[PDB]
RNA sequence: UCAG
C-alpha cells in the first residue's frame, strides 16, 4: 500500500488532479532542467529563459546532468573528518 | 455418411499444403502449440547448413557451412520439394530429456564433448573482405602495396609482415585479430607523404586465409576480395534448437565417460531439461523422438506429415516394442560418474537438432578505456568500434532506487565523459582559459579575477553551448 | 537543427546526458551454473583480462602489486598499467624500463579483474530494482557469463540466448556502495510486495518435492555424498531415522540440516486436502502435507513452490526475516547443491508415456465431448425455433454465444479433470505441476484431453468468409467445430481446420505480447519521471525536490516495505 | 614528444588510442585518437 | 559433405562403410538389411549411415580451381 | 541508373524525390541456409506501419487459408505484418480482359 | 607474386602496377597461389 | 588550474543580450566570408575560424592552447543586416 | 577392512569384442574400470598435420580432422612410445612419434577415392587398421592432396580420437532386485539379455541385504587395440594412477610430520 | 487457445 | 540503345535459362539455386511482394 | 544546530554505512593511520569494516534536515544498523 | 577463444601439488584431502574402499566445480586410527584388487583362446 | 535484417 499511496499522494498533492503526462508533470513548479528531461525539452528551456527562471539544483536529474553528486541516498549527508578521534587511538602506520 | 454436405464443388489436394516453406520442415506440426511452430519458422532460417553447393566459388560475407549435415530421420513428405534432403541443415542427435547435473536447466543443453570431438555440429565461418584501389582523387591514389613504417609517415604498429609485395596476404596464412589483411596507401598531397590506409582484421577472427582474388570491378579500378576461414567447434555458449521451437545454449560439455549411458553403451549427444516440454507443450518433439528411434532401428525414414490419420503414437509405440525397447521410448540409464542406475527411466531417442548462427564468440564484448566519439567525447558504440554498453535511463532509475549515488555518478560522469570548464563567477557564462599561459579572462565583464573551475560532463558542456547558440543563456553560478 | 538535436530521444538531453555509453562494461551470453553461489558470477578470462581495477599502492600491498606488475598484461593475473603520483601512465605492454616497474606508495596499479571483485550485473529491460544486483566475480574457463539459477527469477532471464551487462566499479567508495547496498543476498526480499524475489526453481524445486516425500530413504554412502555438498555442515552425521534392520536416513532428515539455524514455519503443500484440517489426522497428515518446521528441523510435510518459492511466509522468506541475509544466501546455495546431487541418483524425465492415459479415461473424454456437442446442437435448434429467451442486458446473439460457450467450457473443464484423474503418481507432468516448477493443470489437460476453445478478440472464431469460418464449413454454422472448438488433444493431433484455428489463437497471443511491451514501457517511464525526486528526509517526512511535503511519514507509518509481514488482528472478527 | 626522451618516436596504439614512448612506455596524450574524425566536382559550395 | 569417420555417439568407425552401404542398396537390399549386413547394430551407428547426405559428389561436379 | 538505383537502395522511386519512395522493397537475399533463401524469395510484406500497434492488420484472417502460411511470421515488432506464401499458392501474372 | 587464373587455371607472374589479365585466356579474375610457409594443423 | 573547484548550486536561465553576444564572441566584425577555407585551410572571419576552435586534432586555437581537449570552443557572432524573429 | 577378491569369466572373445563378468567387486571399482576403458587407455593417433597441397573440395582443417579420427594399429608399440611431453628431443622423433605421409593426385577422369590405404607410415607396427578402407576425401581430375603427419601417444581424456573403444556396455542387477531403478509398470519393460527370470515374472523379488555385484561388460574395439588389450591396459593404468597417488600422498604425509 | 475466460 | 534493364536470374531472358544441370555446373552456378533475384552491384537483391 | 535537541534517528542509515565504509577505506588505501589493530588484513575495505565494528572510524556524519539546519552525529554516537 | 587446453585436465602445471592434506577443525580425527588434476574416476574408488573400512566414520568425495579439475575427499576415522592411514590403506587395497583382477583376466584370456 |  505504500507504493500505491505515494503515487496517489503525488497526483493529488497540489489540490488539482495532476496527470502523469507532460502537461500535468511539467506544469508543476519544479526546476527547468528537470522538466527538460521529461518530454517537452527545448520548449521548457525556451520558456524558462524568457521568464528568467532559476534552477534550484535540488533535484536528482538536475544534479545527474551536471555531473554533481545527486541528493539521493549516500548523497543526502556530508561526511566531515573528526580531528579529536584521529588523535586518539593507536596510529600504527 | 450422416448428411452434412452433398454439394461439395472442390476438394483439397492435401491439407498439409497450407503451411509454407519453413513450417513444412516441422515434423508433426499438429502436435505442437501454435506459438512454438511460429518460433521454429524463425529459428529454421538461422540454422547452419550447406547453403548452396557452389559455396566454394562464392565470396560472401558471413557464410556458415556445417561439416556433416544429415537429413532428418523423421521427415515430412513436403520436404522433398523443398530440397531439404539435398541440402540439409542440422544433425540427427541422440537426445535425452533428463535432468543430469543442473547445467541443462532453463533452456540450456548439456552436450557430449566426445561427440563434439568426433565432428558433431562443427562448422566453418567464412568472412570476405573487399577493398578497391581508387584513383579517382585529383592527387590521391590508393595504391595496393605493403606499407613501410619508415617510408609511410602514417602507419600502425599492428603486424605488417604477413602482407606480400602486392599488399595482399597470401592464402594459407593464419591471421589473428588486429592483423593487416590488405595493405593500401593513399599518396598524400604535399601542401607543406603517406596516410596509412590498410584494412585490419576484425578482432578475434583468428582464421586462416582461404582465397584471395584480384579483379577489376564495375568502375574498372582494381578490386580485391579476401576470404578468411575459421572453424567453429561448438562451445558452452552456442545456441542449438530443435525443429519444435525449443532453443537453448550449451550449458556444459561432458565427456563420454561422464555422460549417462544406456546398457547398450549409447550416451546422449544432447541432454535437454524436462522442464522445457510441459509449459511449451511441444509434444511433436516427443513423437519425433519416438519415431526416430523406430526409424533408426527399422532403417526407413519416418513420415511426419502434419495430418495423416495413419500414424498414431500407439502405432509407433507398438513398432518400437517389436525392436526390443520400451514402447514409450524410455530407457534405463546409468549415471556416468558413479555407475548406479538412475531411479527414473530417462526418455532417450534420436532427434534432429539444428545449430543456429548465434555463437558466443561473435557476441562477447568487453570495453575498458577505449576510443571516444568526436561529437560527445563519449565511448563509441558497437562491438566493432570497441564501444561501451549504454547505461540507459531505465538503468539510472534502478540505481536511483538503490540509493547508490556515487556509482551512478561514476557511471554517468566519470566513466563516460569527464571534463573540466572554467566559469566566470560574476556571469555564469564560461570563460576563456589558457592553462599554459596561466592567464584566465572573461569576455563581456573585462574581469580576470573572478573565474572558477567547474567539473561537468562534456555532453553537458555541449548542451549548454547548444543552448547558447539558440540565444538561451545557461548561466551556471556557483553561488 | 539545434532543437532537433536536443529534442528527440538519443539527443543531448536524454541520449547523451541522462544515459550514456560507459567504459569498464562487458557483455556476453549467460549460461547456467548450479555450483556458483547466489552472489558469485562466472566471468570469462578474456573479459576479466581487458577490464582493470586500479589499486593504490600501500605499504601493505606493495609486494603483491609488484608481482602483478612483473607479470604484465600477458599473464592473466597481471597489471595493464601503472599510474604514477604525477599522473603519468606507464602502459606495461610496450616495454617499460626496469626503473619504471618499481612501485612506491601512492602509485596506482591497474590490475586485471580477479576473483572476488564486486561487479554490477544488469539485464535489459531494467524493469525493477532487482534487475541490477552486485555480484562477486569468479573466473572460469569459458566465454559465457555464468550465474546461479535462483538469480534468474529477479532478472527474468533464461539461458536461451540471453545476454547480460557487466559493470565494474572502479573506486573503493563505489565498490563499498555496491557491496553494502546492491549485493544479491541483500536484495532477496522485494519492498514492492514484501515477498522474497528469489526462490528455488526448476530441477531443484521438482527434486525437493521428491526428496521430501515420506517414501525417500537414503543409505549411508548416499548420505555421505549429500552431506559433502552442504557448506554449513557441523561435521556430525545425524542419527538415522531407521536404525534397524539397516541404517537408513530420510530425505527430510537431511533437508533439516540445510534449514538455517532454528526457523519455525508452517505451510501447506499444493495437494493438501481441504477436509484434512477439520477431520482427524489433522496433525498426523495422511498425505504428508502441512509442512511444519520446528527448531529448524523439518518435522513433516512435502516441500514445494509454496514452501520454498517466492511467496510471503515461505521458508526462504522466514529465513531472511529471522536469520539474516548471509545465512539465507547459504541456504539457497545449499538447497541447490545437495538436491541437485541427489537428483543424479533419482533423475527426472518427460516422455510420451506421461502424455498417454488409460483407455477408460479416453472413452470418458470422448463421451463428454459427444454429449457436449449434442447440447450445443439443442441450443442451436432452440435458437432457430426462436424459443430462446434473451438474457437481460444482452441481445439474442450474445445470449446464444454465452450459453454455447458455457456448454463448451464445462465440457472442456470436465475432460481436463478426467485427464488429471488418470495421472499416476509416477507421471512426470504431474511431478512438475505439483512441485510448481513448470506447467499448470491447464497444460496437462490440453496435452492429454482437449485443447479447448480457440477464441480471437474475445469471441469464437469469426466468420472471415461470407457467413462461414472456413470454406469447408457450411454457411451459417454455429456448431462447436465450425467456430473453433478443438476436440483433439496435442498428443492426439489437431485436424486441419483445428490446426488453422489454433494458429489464429496463438497469433492473438503473440500480438498481445508485442503490444504490451511497448505500452508498459511508456507507462513505467512516465511514473518514474513524475516521482523520481521524492525521498524520505531526515525529518522522516517524504518530500520532493521543492521540499513540499508529499507525506508526513512514509507510508503513513514510517516503515519500509520489506520488513513488514502479513498478520491477522484477531480482535476484529470475533463476536462479543 | 616524451619529456624524458629528446627526439623519441612515439608508437601509435589502437587499443586505447594514444602515442606511447616505446623505450619507457609512457603514455603521451591520453585519449587523443577519438574517432580521429565530392571535392573533385565543382568547388567549395 | 562426406561420410564421417567414427560415429558421433559411440565412436565405431563408420567411414569405411558408405560405399558398401550404397552397393548393398544397389543389390536391392532394404536399408535395414544393408545396415544389418554392414554390422551396424546400435541405432546411433545406423543413424550415421541412414541419414548421411553425400554432397561431396555434387561438389566434385564443379571444375577444379587449379588444373 | 533509375532501375539500378531503385533496386540497390531499396527505395521505390527517383533519386531526387524520396517523399513518395517506399522503403523495404528489394532486400538482400538471405543465404544462411537454403530454407532461408527460399523463404526470402516467397515473402509478402504488408504495407501497414510497424510503429502503429493497432492489432487488426496483424491477426491471422480466415481467408489466409491455403494462400499464406499460418505459422511463419516474424515475432517482434512485425508480427503478422510480414507473411510467407503457402507451398501451392500461385500469384496471378495477369491477362488482357478483351 | 604468381596468380592462378579462374578460367584456364594457368599461373601467371604479375609485377606490381601491372594489369590483372591472364595471358592465354584474357580472364580478369585471378587467385593468389597458396603460400609457401606451412601451417601446423592439430587434428583436434 | 589555479581557479578553485566549485559545484553549481544554481543555474540561471535568461535570453542572451545582443550586446553581451558582441562582447563575448571571439570573432570581431562577424563572419564576413561564407567560405570556410582561406590561405588553403583557415579563413579568418569565416565559418572555420582558428580563434573559434581547435582544428585538425593537432592545431591550437588562437584564443587558448586547447590541443583539441582543453579548449571548450568559443562563440562567434553574425550581425544580421535586418532583425529576424526568433522561432 | 580389505579389498574384495574379484573374479572374471570371459563369455565371448572375438577380434572386435570382449564380453566378461566381474564378480565380487564393488560398483565404484567396476564403473571406474568402465570409465578407464573410455578415457585412460593410451593409443597412437594423428595429432600433427602439415598440408603441402590441398586442391580437394574439403578445406585443410577438415582433412586434418578426418585424419585424426582414423584409427591406427597401436597394439604393442604404444607401451614403448613415450608421450611427446616426456621425450627430451624437441618436437617429434621416432621414439615419441610415428610419421605418416600421404601424396595422391587424380589424373584419371574417374573420381579418385583417397583412402586410409594411401597413408604411409615410416614405422611398420603403426598402420591405419589395414592389413573397405576409410575414405579421407574424394578427388576430381586435376585435384591433388599432399600432406605429412605425425602421430602421438595419448588417451581419450584429451581427445576422443584416442578413445580405444566403440561402445562399453555396463550392466548390473539385470533383473531389478536391489530396486535401483523403480519401474512404474514393471511388465512393459523388455527383459535383459542377461536376465535369469522366467517370462511370467517381470522383476525379481526385492532383496534388502543385496548390494550390487556381478557386473556385466561388453567392450568393443575400433581396431586400434585388441579388445583384450584394452581391458588389460585399463586395469594396469588405473593401478598406475593409484600408485602415483600413493607416492605423492606419502610425500605429503612425511612432509607435514 | 483454451477458452473464453482463459487465454486465446 | 536506350538503356540497360537488370535481369532476374534464371528467368527467360537470363543466360541460365534452359540450361542442363551439368551446364550450370560448368558456369559455376548451382543447379539447386532457385533464381528469382537480381544481381545489382554485385549483391543479390530480392523484391519482396 | 546545538548538540542538544537532536531529532534524527540514532541508528545509522544504510546509505550512511555504505558511504562511511567506502570513504574510510579510501583513506586507509591512501596510507591513513588505522585506529584498529589489524590481524593480517591487507584489503582496505575489510580494515574499514573492522574499524566500524570497533566504532573507531574518525568521521562525523552531518545530517541535513529539510529546514536547512544540520545535525552532526559522530560515527561512534550512531548505533550501527547491523 | 577462452577455451582451456585439453591437456590442462590431467597435467599438473608447475608448482601444483597432486595431494594436499588439510585437517578439519570442526570434528576430531577428520582430514580433508584435495587432489588436483583428477576426476570422479579416482575419487569414487577411494571413497568406496574407505567406506568399507570399519574404522572410517565418514568418507565422501566432491568435485567443487566441473569446469575446474580437483577432488576434495573428507575422511573421518575413529580415535586410534588416522585419516591419513585410512587413505593409504585404501590405496593399497585398491591396488591389490586391481592386480588380482589383472591376473585373473589374463588367465581367462588364455583359457578362452585355445580352450 | 535479425537477437532478447
Ligand atoms: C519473458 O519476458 C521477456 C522479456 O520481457 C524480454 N523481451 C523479449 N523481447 C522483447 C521486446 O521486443 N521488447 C522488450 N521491451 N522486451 C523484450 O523478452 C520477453 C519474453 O519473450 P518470449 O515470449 O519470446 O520468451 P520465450 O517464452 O519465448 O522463451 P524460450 O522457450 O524460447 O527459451
Ligand atoms: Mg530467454
Ligand atoms: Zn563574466
Ligand atoms: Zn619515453
Ligand atoms: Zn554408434
Ligand atoms: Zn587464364
Ligand atoms: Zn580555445
Ligand atoms: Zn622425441
Amino acid at each position: 500500500y505504500r507504493h500505491l499511496a505515494l503515487l496517489c499522494d503525488t497526483m493529488t498533492c497540489r489540490g488539482h488532479l495532476m496527470a502523469i503526462t507532460r502537461h500535468g508533470v511539467n506544469r508543476q513548479d519544479t526546476g527547468p532542467l528537470m522538466k527538460c528531461s521529461f518530454e517537452e525539452t527545448v520548449d521548457v528551456l525556451m520558456e524558462a529563459a524568457a521568464h528568467g527562471e532559476s534552477d534550484p539544483m535540488k533535484g536528482v536529474s538536475e544534479n545527474i546532468m551536471l555531473g554533481q553528486l545527486a541528493p539521493a541516498g549516500t548523497g543526502c549527508f556530508d561526511l566531515l573528518l573528526d580531528a579529536e578521534k584521529c588523535k586518539y587511538g593507536m596510529e600504527i602506520p | 455418411e450422416v448428411a452434412y454436405c452433398s454439394t461439395y464443388t472442390h476438394c483439397e489436394i492435401h491439407p498439409s499444403m497450407i503451411l509454407g516453406v519453413c513450417a513444412s520442415i516441422i515434423p508433426f506440426p499438429d502436435h505442437n502449440q501454435s506459438p512454438r511452430n511460429t518460433y521454429q519458422s524463425a529459428m529454421g532460417k538461422q540454422a547452419m547448413g550447406v547453403y548452396i553447393t557452389n559455396f566454394h566459388v562464392r565470396m560472401d560475407t558471413l557464410a556458415h557451412v556445417l561439416y556433416y549435415p544429415q537429413k532428418p530421420l523423421v521427415t515430412t513428405r513436403s520436404m522433398e520439394y523443398l530440397r531439404f534432403r539435398e541440402l540439409p541443415a542440422g544433425i540427427n542427435s541422440i537426445v535425452a530429456i533428463a535432468s543430469y547435473t543442473g547445467y541443462n536447466q532453463e533452456d540450456s543443453v548439456i552436450m557430449n564433448r566426445s561427440a563434439v570431438d568426433r565432428g558433431f555440429f562443427r562448422s566453418v565461418f567464412y568472412r570476405s573482405y573487399k577493398e578497391q584501389e581508387s584513383k579517382k582523387g585529383f592527387d590521391q591514389e590508393e595504391v595496393f602495396e605493403k606499407p613501410t613504417r619508415e617510408t609511410c609517415q602514417g602507419m600502425r604498429h599492428a603486424i605488417y609482415d604477413k602482407l606480400d609485395d602486392d599488399g595482399l596476404i597470401a592464402p594459407g596464412v593464419r591471421v589473428s585479430g588486429d592483423d593487416v589483411i590488405i595493405g593500401k596507401t593513399v599518396t598524400l598531397p604535399e601542401n607543406e607523404t603517406k596516410r596509412d590506409c590498410s584494412t585490419f582484421l576484425r578482432t578475434s577472427e583468428t582464421g586462416i586465409v582461404d582465397q584471395v582474388m584480384v579483379t577489376l570491378n564495375q568502375e574498372g579500378y582494381k578490386f580485391c576480395k579476401i576470404r578468411v576461414r575459421s572453424v567453429r567447434i561448438p562451445q558452452i555458449g552456442d545456441k542449438f534448437a530443435s525443429r519444435h521451437g525449443q532453443k537453448g545454449t550449451c550449458g556444459i560439455q561432458y565427456r563420454q565417460e561422464d555422460m549417462p549411458f544406456t546398457c547398450e553403451g549409447i550416451t546422449p549427444d544432447i541432454i535437454i531439461n524436462p522442464h522445457a516440454i510441459p509449459s511449451r507443450m511441444t509434444i511433436g518433439h516427443l513423437i519425433e523422438c519416438l519415431q526416430g528411434k523406430v526409424s533408426a532401428n527399422k532403417g526407413e525414414i519416418g513420415d511426419a506429415t502434419p495430418f495423416n490419420d495413419a500414424v498414431n503414437v500407439q502405432k509407433i509405440s507398438n513398432l518400437l516394442s517389436d525392436y526390443g525397447y520400451h514402447l514409450r521410448g524410455n530407457e534405463v540409464l546409468y549415471n556416468g560418474f558413479t555407475g548406479r542406475k538412475i531411479t527414473s527411466q530417462i526418455f532417450i531417442g534420436p532427434t534432429y537438432y539444428q545449430r543456429l548462427k548465434h555463437m558466443v564468440d561473435d557476441k562477447i564484448h568487453s570495453r575498458a578505456r577505449g576510443p571516444i566519439q568526436i561529437l560527445n567525447r563519449q565511448p563509441m558504440e558497437g562491438r566493432s568500434r570497441d564501444g561501451g554498453l549504454r547505461f540507459g535511463e531505465m538503468e539510472r532509475d534502478c540505481q536511483i532506487a538503490h540509493g547508490a549515488a556515487q556509482f551512478l555518478r561514476e557511471r554517468l560522469f566519470e566513466a563516460s565523459d569527464p571534463y573540466q570548464v572554467h566559469v566566470c563567477n560574476l556571469c555564469g557564462i564560461m570563460a576563456i582559459a589558457n592553462t599554459r599561459t596561466h592567464t584566465y579572462e572573461c569576455r563581456g565583464c573585462r574581469n580576470k579575477t573572478q573565474i572558477s573551475l567547474v567539473r561537468m560532463p562534456y555532453a553537458c558542456k555541449l548542451l549548454f553551448q547548444e543552448l547558447m547558440s539558440m540565444s538561451i543563456a545557461p548561466r551556471m553560478m556557483s553561488v | 537543427s539545434l532543437k532537433q538535436r536536443l529534442k528527440g530521444k538519443e539527443g543531448r538531453v536524454r541520449g547523451n546526458l541522462m544515459g550514456k555509453r560507459v567504459d569498464f562494461s562487458a557483455r556476453t551470453v549467460i549460461t547456467p551454473d548450479p555450483n556458483l553461489s547466489i552472489d558469485q558470477v562466472g566471468v570469462p578470462r578474456s573479459i576479466a583480462a581487458n577490464m582493470t581495477f586500479a589499486e593504490i599502492v600501500t605499504p601493505f600491498n606493495i609486494d603483491r602489486l609488484q608481482e602483478l606488475v612483473r607479470r604484465g598484461n600477458s599473464q592473466y593475473p597481471g597489471a595493464k598499467y601503472i599510474i604514477r603520483d604525477n599522473g603519468d601512465r606507464i602502459d606495461l605492454r610496450f616495454h617499460p624500463k626496469p626503473s619504471d616497474l618499481h612501485l612506491q606508495t601512492g602509485y596506482k596499479v591497474e590490475r586485471h579483474m580477479c576473483d572476488g571483485d564486486i561487479v554490477i550485473f544488469n539485464r535489459q529491460p531494467t524493469l525493477h530494482k532487482m534487475s541490477m544486483m552486485g555480484h562477486r566475480v569468479r573466473i572460469l574457463p569459458w566465454s559465457t557469463f555464468r550465474l546461479n539459477l535462483s538469480v534468474t527469477t529477479p532478472y527474468n532471464a533464461d539461458f536461451d540466448g540471453d545476454e547480460m551487462n557487466l559493470h565494474l566499479p572502479q573506486s573503493l567508495e563505489t565498490r563499498a556502495e555496491i557491496q553494502e547496498l546492491a549485493m544479491v543476498p541483500r536484495m532477496i526480499v522485494t519492498p514492492q510486495s514484501n515477498r522474497p524475489v528469489m526462490g528455488i526453481v526448476q530441477d531443484t524445486l521438482t527434486a525437493v518435492r521428491k526428496f521430501t516425500k515420506r517414501d525417500v530413504f537414503l543409505e549411508r554412502g548416499e548420505v555421505m555424498n549429500l552431506l559433502m555438498f552442504l557448506s554449513t555442515w557441523d561435521g556430525k552425521v545425524p542419527q538415522p531415522a531407521i536404525l534397524k534392520p539397516r541404517p537408513l536416513w530420510t530425505g527430510k532428515q537431511i533437508f533439516s540440516l540445510i534449514i538455517p539455524g532454528h526457523i519455525n514455519c508452517i505451510r501447506t503443500h499444493s495437494t493438501h486436502p481441504d477436509d484434512e484440517d477439520s477431520g482427524p489426522y489433522k496433525h498426523i497428515s495422511p498425505g504428508d502435507t502441512k509442512v511444519v518446521v520446528e527448531n529448524g528441523e523439518l518435522i513433516m510435510g512435502i516441500l514445494c513452490k509454496k514452501s520454498l518459492g517466492t511467496s510471503a511466509g515461505s521458508l526462504v522468506h522466514i529465513s531472511y526475516l529471522e536469520m539474516g541475509h548471509d545465512i539465507t544466501r547459504l541456504f539457497y546455495s545449499n538447497i541447490q547443491t545437495v538436491i541437485n546431487n541427489w537428483l543424479l541418483i533419482e533423475g527426472h524425465t518427460i516422455g510420451i508415456g506421461d502424455s498417454i492415459a488409460d483407455s477408460k479415461t479416453y472413452q470418458d473424454i470422448q463421451n463428454t465431448i459427444k454429449k457436449a456437442k449434442q447440447d450445443v446442437i439443442e441450443v442451436i435448434e432452440k435458437a432457430h425455433n426462436n424459443e430462446l429467451e434473451p438474457t437481460p442486458g444482452n441481445t439474442l446473439r450474445q445470449t446464444f454465444e454465452n450459453q454455447v460457450n458455457r456448454i463448451l467450457n464445462d465440457a472442456r473443464d470436465k475432460t481436463g479433470s478426467s485427464a488429471q484423474k488418470s495421472l499416476s503418481e509416477y507421471n512426470n507432468f504431474k511431478s512438475m505441476v505439483v512441485s510448481g516448477a513448470k506447467g499448470s493443470k491447464i497444460n496437462i489437460s490440453q496435452v492429454i484431453a482437449v485443447v479447448g476453445q480457440q477464441n480471437v478478440e474475445g469471441k469464437r472464431i469469426p466468420f472471415g468468409f461470407k457467413h462461414r469460418t472456413l470454406p469447408h464449413f457450411i454457411k451459417d454454422d454455429y456448431g462447436p467445430e465450425s467456430r473453433g472448438f478443438v476436440e483433439n488433444s496435442y498428443l492426439a493431433g489437431l485436424t486441419p481446420t483445428e490446426f488453422f484455428f489454433h494458429a489464429m489463437g496463438g497469433r492473438e497471443g503473440l500480438i498481445d505480447t508485442a503490444v504490451k511491451t511497448a505500452e508498459t514501457g511508456y507507462i513505467q517511464r512516465r511514473l518514474i519521471k513524475s516521482m523520481e525526486s521524492v525521498m524520505v528526509k531526515y525529518d522522516a517526512t517524504v518530500r520532493n525536490s521543492i521540499n513540499q511535503v508529499v507525506q508526513l511519514r512514509y507510508g503513513e507509518d514510517g516503515l519500509a516495505g520489506e520488513s513488514v509481514e502479513f498478520q491477522n488482528l484477531a480482535t476484529l472478527k470475533p463476536s462479543n | 614528444t616524451c619529456p624524458n626522451h629528446p627526439d623519441a618516436i612515439l608508437v601509435e596504439d589502437y587499443r586505447a588510442g594514444d602515442m606511447i614512448c616505446p623505450e619507457c612506455g609512457l603514455v603521451v596524450g591520453d585519449r587523443v585518437i577519438d574517432v580521429g574524425s565530392n571535392p573533385l566536382l565543382s568547388d567549395g559550395d | 559433405m562426406i561420410i564421417p569417420v567414427r560415429c558421433f555417439t559411440c565412436g565405431k568407425i563408420v567411414g569405411n562403410k558408405w560405399e558398401a552401404y550404397l552397393g548393398l542398396l544397389q543389390a536391392e537390399y532394404t536399408e535395414g538389411d544393408a545396415l544389418d549386413a554392414l554390422g551396424l547394430k546400435r541405432y546411433c551407428c545406423r543413424r550415421m549411415l541412414l541419414a548421411h547426405v553425400d554432397l561431396i559428389e555434387k561438389l566434385l561436379n564443379y571444375a577444379p580451381l587449379e588444373k | 541508373d533509375g532501375l539500378k538505383y531503385s533496386l540497390a537502395t531499396g527505395n521505390w522511386g527517383d533519386q531526387k524525390k524520396a517523399h513518395q519512395a517506399r522503403a523495404g522493397v528489394s532486400q538482400v537475399l538471405n543465404r544462411l541456409t537454403f530454407a532461408s533463401t527460399l523463404s526470402h524469395l516467397r515473402r509478402l510484406n504488408s504495407p501497414i506501419g510497424r510503429d502503429g500497434k493497432l492489432a487488426k492488420p496483424r491477426q491471422l484472417h480466415n481467408t489466409l487459408w491455403g494462400m499464406v502460411c499460418p505459422a511463419e511470421t516474424p515475432e517482434g515488432h512485425a508480427v503478422g505484418l510480414v507473411k510467407n506464401l503457402a507451398l501451392m499458392a500461385y500469384i496471378s501474372v495477369g491477362s488482357q480482359p478483351s | 607474386m604468381i596468380y592462378i587464373c579462374g578460367e584456364c587455371h594457368t599461373e601467371n607472374e604479375i609485377k606490381s602496377r601491372d594489369p590483372i589479365r591472364c595471358r592465354e585466356c584474357g580472364y580478369r579474375i585471378m587467385y593468389k597461389k597458396r603460400t609457401k610457409r606451412l601451417v601446423v594443423f592439430d587434428a583436434r | 588550474s589555479a581557479c578553485p573547484l566549485r559545484t553549481i548550486k544554481r543555474v540561471q536561465f535568461g535570453v542572451l543580450s545582443p550586446d553581451e553576444l558582441k562582447r563575448m564572441s571571439v570573432t570581431e566584425g562577424g563572419i564576413k566570408y561564407p567560405e570556410t577555407t582561406e590561405g588553403g585551410r583557415p579563413k579568418l572571419g569565416g565559418l572555420m575560424d582558428p580563434r573559434q576552435g581547435v582544428i585538425e586534432r593537432t592545431g591550437r586555437c588562437q584564443t587558448c592552447a586547447g590541443n583539441m581537449t582543453e579548449c571548450p570552443g568559443h562563440f562567434g557572432h553574425i550581425e544580421l543586416a535586418k532583425p529576424v524573429f526568433h522561432v | 577392512p580389505y579389498a574384495n577378491q574379484p573374479t572374471v569369466r570371459i563369455t565371448e572373445l572375438t577380434d572386435e569384442n570382449v564380453k566378461f563378468i566381474i564378480e565380487n567387486t564393488d560398483l565404484a571399482v567396476a564403473n571406474s574400470i568402465r570409465r578407464v576403458f573410455i578415457a585412460e587407455v593410451p593409443i597412437i593417433a594423428i595429432d600433427w598435420v602439415q598440408i603441402d597441397a590441398n586442391s580437394s573440395v574439403l578445406h585443410d582443417e577438415f582433412i586434418a580432422h578426418r585424419l585424426g579420427l582414423i584409427p591406427l594399429t597401436s597394439d604393442d608399440i604404444v607401451d614403448k612410445l613415450q608421450y611427446s611431453r616426456d621425450c627430451t628431443c624437441e618436437e617429434f622423433c621416432p621414439e615419441c612419434s610415428v610419421e605418416f605421409t600421404l601424396d595422391v593426385r587424380c589424373n584419371e577422369d574417374q573420381t579418385r577415392h583417397v583412402t586410409s590405404r594411401d597413408l604411409i607410415s615410416n614405422s611398420p607396427r603403426v598402420i591405419p587398421v589395414t592389413s573397405d578402407d576409410i575414405l579421407i576425401v574424394k578427388l576430381r581430375k586435376g585435384q591433388e592432396l599432399r600432406l605429412r603427419a605425425y602421430a602421438k601417444k595419448g588417451f581419450g581424456k584429451e581427445h576422443a580420437k584416442w578413445n580405444p573403444t566403440a561402445g562399453v556396455a555396463f550392466e548390473y542387477d539385470p533383473d531389478n532386485a536391489l530396486r535401483h531403478t523403480v519401474y512404474p509398470k514393471p511388465e512393459e519393460w523388455p527383459k535383459s539379455e542377461y536376465s535369469e527370470l522366467d517370462e511370467d515374472e517381470s522383476q525379481a523379488p526385492y532383496d534388502p541385504n543385496g548390494k550390487p555385484e556381478r557386473f556385466y561388460y561388453n567392450v568393443e574395439s575400433c581396431g586400434s587395440l585388441r579388445p583384450e588389450t584394452i581391458v588389460l591396459s585399463a586395469l594396469s593404468g588405473l593401478k598406475k594412477k593409484l600408485s602415483d597417488l600413493q607416492t605423492q600422498l606419502s610425500h605429503e604425509i612425511q612432509s607435514d610430520v | 487457445i483454451w477458452g473464453i475466460g482463459c487465454n486465446p | 540503345f536506350i538503356g540497360k534493364i537488370p535481369i532476374m536470374l534464371r528467368s527467360t531472358y537470363c543466360l541460365l535459362n534452359g540450361l542442363t544441370d551439368r551446364d550450370l555446373c560448368e558456369l559455376n552456378e548451382c543447379p539447386l539455386d532457385p533464381g528469382g533475384y537480381f544481381i545489382i552491384n554485385g549483391s543479390e537483391k530480392v523484391l519482396i511482394a | 544546530q546545538a548538540n542538544q535537541k537532536r531529532i534524527t534517528t540514532p541508528y545509522m542509515t544504510k546509505y550512511e554505512r555504505a558511504r562511511v565504509l567506502g570513504t574510510r577505506a579510501l583513506q586507509i588505501a591512501m596510507c591513513a593511520p588505522v585506529m584498529v589493530e589489524l590481524e593480517g588484513e591487507t584489503d582496505p575495505l575489510l580494515i574499514a569494516m573492522k574499524e566500524l565494528k570497533a566504532r573507531k572510524i574518525p568521521i562525523i556524519i552531518r545530517r541535513y534536515l529539510p529546514d536547512g539546519s544540520y545535525e552532526d552525529w559522530g560515527v561512534d554516537e550512531l548505533i550501527i544498523s547491523d | 577463444m577462452n577455451a582451456p587446453p585439453a591437456f590442462e585436465s590431467f597435467l599438473l602445471f608447475e608448482g601444483e601439488k597432486k595431494i594436499t592434506i588439510n585437517k578439519d577443525t570442526k570434528v576430531p580425527n577428520a582430514c580433508l584431502f584435495t587432489i588436483n588434476k583428477e576426476d570422479h574416476t579416482l575419487g569414487n574408488i577411494i571413497k568406496s574402499q574407505l567406506l568399507k573400512d570399519p574404522q572410517v566414520l565418514f568418507a565422501g568425495y566432491k568435485v567443487p566445480h566441473p569446469l575446474e579439475h580437483k577432488i576434495i575427499i573428507r575422511v573421518q576415522t575413529t580415535p586410534d586410527y588416522s585419516p591419513q592411514e585410512a587413505f593409504t590403506n585404501a590405496i593399497t587395497d585398491l591396488i591389490s584388487e586391481l592386480s588380482l583382477l589383472e591376473e585373473r583376466f589374463r588367465v581367462a584370456i588364455k583359457d578362452k583362446q585355445e580352450g
